[PDB]
RNA sequence: AUCGCUUCUCGGCCUUUUGGCUAAGAUCAAGUGUAGUAUCUGUUCUUAUCAGUUUAAUAUCUGAUGUCCUCUCGAGGAC
């Protein structure tokens, strides 16, 4: 029953995400965790979107909590708005020149791979294949 | 030294740049990283997202928040309209005033039920006038300073505001068609962008909107711009199915 | 390119200055970068339209628009279509206003007869503004203005 | 001691200014072999007038595709195939829309109307 | 720290300090199902302990009802050894 | 960090995952292999592809998991 | 010198200002474990290349700082 009041709550997250201090950002985020995971399956993937927006630049922090409760928003955002919008959030910093940033994407990607690891077949993207390889998947795109 | 043989491979920016099939993406750092052709293509992909900015910068993620001052979150109005704001208001400057022999009074003799605000007044609030916030759609990542500013990417030209018609002189309301702003005279007078253009002002580039008048005083449409052989300045300025949802919920 | 926003308004937002910087064409730059320690407008601002002819012609439209040892000066052929604070920024462009344009209007109706008065920062400035609105352009009836007499 | 400006026009002190890493200079050949010192000082010059201005002249907008591309000659092969690829996706009804005579062959919207106006079609 | 060696058909237990939460989310709301563990954590004096505090083998561990969504739960024997 | 000794133990857990280093072949290349098993698992995109080509759906399983092998070219270096 | 106005300075009032009494009326005043975050506070950095380590890039770290005469690290020169 939080598919009522997700709409009241969303714009004091957002007020409470763009700074205030380290453990402000810490418990909005926990309280998006919660919000994810009651609204599993009621169709307000709009507001958890919009939220994402202000989490997901948390991703680089230092503390043990604040990182800590940024990544269990991102594993109730991950059941209650989908693998594919956390896949593309997750895309471009793989393989991304630094090392703290290919670190963090990578621990990401590890948890969004381990639980669903299996809807992401469909939500992987299109990579070329180069001479002595082959990367594309023609099995997906036999027309029928 | 191995790392600066691959730093050799450390290709040129415009060596990306060039070989590249989208080159939009191109940056800085992208080419110390170790497979710069998949960066590349996936920063190229759809609908991905791309690393926040401040990864880079020495300062902390909002440190730079810290300076300025900030006015209190605003509620919203479905939740003012129920009248909570006041009733704690109210008992904010009460408290506040009391002292702390009375406060123990108070604790042991409570002003049992001082107030009072009924349900269905809640209960409408929440269940029957509770509407949609203005949300963002997938990617548009919050950064430092963005609220910096309000809203942009309106550039057309006829979007007005009211307050503006009133700051500016022009008209606010159903006049706004009918009233031609203080710089359409002057794209009457010499001209709308010389390599923008692609707008058009109405009453001055467009036709005479709804009930328009032509004359010379303060509330007219005045002389459409026009060549002396009688072609406008541009346009015309003097002016010459079934989309019902299938499910839906009655 | 760069446009001087001058008799810059204070509370007209640079947001709606922009969107008529793109109500008229290129709004690529609004900026009025104030004093230091006011954050109000400063009387003179850029306003970058990105290609020339467009700020040219976006200057000809936006002019107009309305956003004690004798500097004051008369000026008749007066424009009755007018208001208070469109005529004050008009007549700022070259001043301060240490009056706004009392304008000479009759007392029976209150529809004028074509002549005002206004105080101005400097005599300098008067002059200034009067030769450049010396039987030029007003709004319907051409301007005519100087020094004005004293009462 | 070349000291960089603060706002109450000071040296800057020593370990800020090796945090700032001012030492560091860009060869932007586009603005008249300008060089700067500063990184994302250099990275908003591509915005910056002076970029602006050598791109009008080079006969190259300031789009953002070229913006890092600091060399004329891989500018001109870069806008030389994005030019190529914006004519490309172009659709002109000139070559591609096509008019059947009516004598059972075809030719394009532009041949179809030579031939109509100057005297057969 | 984490047993996870893989999981059994033996329930766990909870001391009378740990009763009430979830073994990982440390919730105390609407359990929806029961912990199993593995046999190596099952054997012994372990028979019957909290897999929390240790003590002894009373209430019964529980999940919950945000774990089994996530299926945190098939995993096996989180004892903290 | 006896965390790691568990998060490699998790690396050996799940055949799949990646590290900050992680090259494009063992990405791809594992994404590729369970797209393989997912067809062969889903009942029904085996009919796709028995019926887009003209194959019968032992044959087809028999290619999937030969292809399983070295789906994405030969190794790196 | 006298009159008036203004400016500053100084003196004088400044009781116009310490509710009465007793046994000074009497008496007296007692808290965490763990870590860790952040904030203050205190402090410390021009030196000349180059090689490497390193790093997204810096940085760090490591390592030395043209010969000949000669006069006082410094100087004029054959070079
Ligand atoms: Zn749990
Ligand atoms: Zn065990
Ligand atoms: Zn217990």
């Amino acid at each position: 029953m939080g598919k009522d009041y997700i709409y009241a709550v969303t714009p004091l997250l957002e007020d409470a995400l763009m700074d205030r201090d380290l453990v402000h950002r810490q418990t909005a985020s926990a309280v998006v965790q919660h919000m994810s995971l009651g609204v599993y399956g009621f169709g307000c993937e709009d507001s958890l979107n919009h939220l994402l927006n202000y989490v997901w630049p948390n991703v680089f922090e230092t503390s043990p909590h604040v990182i800590q409760a940024v990544m269990g928003a991102l594993e109730g955002l991950r059941v209650a708005i989908g693998p594919c919008r956390m896949l593309q959030y997750c895309l471009q910093g793989l393989f991304h020149p630094a090392r703290k940033v290919r670190d963090v994407y990578w621990k990401i990607y590890n948890s969004i791979y381990i639980g669903s690891q299996d809807a992401l077949i469909a939500h992987y993207p299109r990579i070329y294949n180069d001479d002595k390889n082959t990367y594309i998947r023609y099995e997906l795109d036999y027309i029928l | 030294s191995k790392k600066k043989l691959r730093r050799m491979n450390r290709f040129t920016v415009a060596e990306l740049k060039q070989l590249v099939a989208r080159p939009d993406v191109v940056e800085m750092h992208d080419v110390t990283a170790q497979d710069p052709k998949l960066l590349v293509h996936l920063k190229a992909t759809r609908n991905s997202v791309p690393v926040p900015r401040h990864w880079c910068f020495k300062r902390k993620y909002l440190q730079g928040k810290r300076g300025i001052e900030k006015p209190p979150f605003e509620l919203p109005d479905f939740i003012k309209r129920t009248g909570i704001q006041e009733m704690r208001e109210a008992l904010q400057e009460k408290e506040e005033q009391k002292t702390m022999k009375s406060k123990m009074r108070e604790k042991v003799r409570p002003k049992m039920g001082k107030i009072d605000i009924d349900y269905q007044k809640l209960h409408d609030a929440f269940f029957k006038w509770q509407t949609k916030p203005k949300l963002t759609i997938h990617g548009d990542l919050y950064y430092e300073g963005k609220e910096f500013e309000t809203r942009l990417k309106e550039k057309k030209p006829g979007d007005l505001s009211d307050e503006l018609r009133i700051s500016l002189g022009m008209p606010v309301g159903p006049n706004a068609h009918k009233v031609p702003p203080p710089w359409l005279i002057a794209m009457q007078r010499y001209g709308p962008p010389p390599s923008y253009p692609n707008l058009k002002i109405p009453g001055l580039n467009s036709p005479i909107p709804e009930s328009c008048s032509f004359g010379y005083h303060a509330g007219g449409w005045g002389k459409p711009p026009v060549d002396e052989t009688g072609k406008p300045l541009y346009g015309d300025v003097f002016g010459t199915i079934d989309r019902t949802p299938w499910g839906e919920l009655e | 390119a760069t446009v001087y926003v001058g008799g810059l308004d204070e509370k007209v937002s640079e947001p709606l200055l922009w969107e008529l910087f793109l109500q008229a064409g290129p709004v690529v730059n609004t900026h009025m970068p104030k004093d230091r320690v006011t954050g109000q407008h400063q009387g003179y601002g850029f306003v970058e339209f990105l290609s020339e002819e467009d700020a040219d012609y976006a200057i000809k439209i936006m002019n107009m628009i309305k956003l004690d040892v004798g500097a004051n000066i008369f000026i008749g052929n007066l424009d009755p279509e007018i208001d208070e604070k469109l005529l004050y920024d008009t007549f700022s462009a070259f001043g301060v206003i240490l009056q706004t344009p009392k304008i000479m209007r009759d007392p029976d109706t209150g529809n004028s007869k074509g002549y005002a008065f206004i105080n101005f920062a400097s005599f300098d400035a008067s002059d200034a503004a009067i030769e450049a609105m010396n039987g030029q352009y007003l709004c319907n009836r051409p301007i005519t203005v100087s020094y004005a007499f004293k009462k | 001691k070349n000291l960089p400006l603060g706002w109450d026009g000071k040296p800057i002190p020593y370990w800020l200014y090796k945090l700032h890493g001012l030492n560091i200079n860009y060869n932007c050949e586009i603005c008249g072999n300008y060089t700067y010192r500063g990184p994302k000082a250099f990275q908003r010059h591509f915005a910056e007038w002076r970029h602006a201005h050598g791109m009008r002249c080079l006969g190259i907008p300031n789009t953002a595709h070229f913006a890092n591309v600091t060399q004329i000659e891989d500018a001109v092969s870069l806008w030389a195939k994005l030019k190529l690829q914006k004519a490309s996706e172009r659709w002109q009804p000139d070559t591609e829309e096509e008019y059947e005579d009516s004598s059972g062959n075809v030719v394009n919207k532009k041949t179809y109307e030579d031939l109509k106006r100057q005297g057969l079609l | 720290i984490f047993c996870r060696k893989q999981a059994g058909v033996a329930i766990g237990r909870l001391c009378e300090k740990c009763d009430g939460k979830c073994v990982i989310c440390d919730s105390y709301v609407r359990p929806c199902t029961l912990v199993r563990i593995c046999d190596e954590c099952n054997y012994g004096s372990y028979q019957g302990r909290c897999v929390i505090c240790g003590g002894p083998g009373v209430s019964d561990a529980y999940y919950c009802k945000e774990c089994t969504i996530q299926e945190k739960d098939r995993d096996g024997c989180p004892k903290i050894v | 960090y006896t965390i790691h000794s568990q998060l490699e133990h998790l690396q050996s857990k799940y055949i799949g995952t990646g590290h900050a280093d992680t090259t494009k072949w063992e990405w791809l290349v594992n994404q590729h292999r369970d797209s393989y098993c997912s067809y062969m698992g889903h009942f029904d995109l085996l009919n796709y592809f028995a019926i887009a080509e003209n194959e019968s759906k032992a044959r087809v399983r028999f290619n999937l998991m030969e292809k399983m092998l070295q789906p994405c070219g030969p190794p790196a270096d």
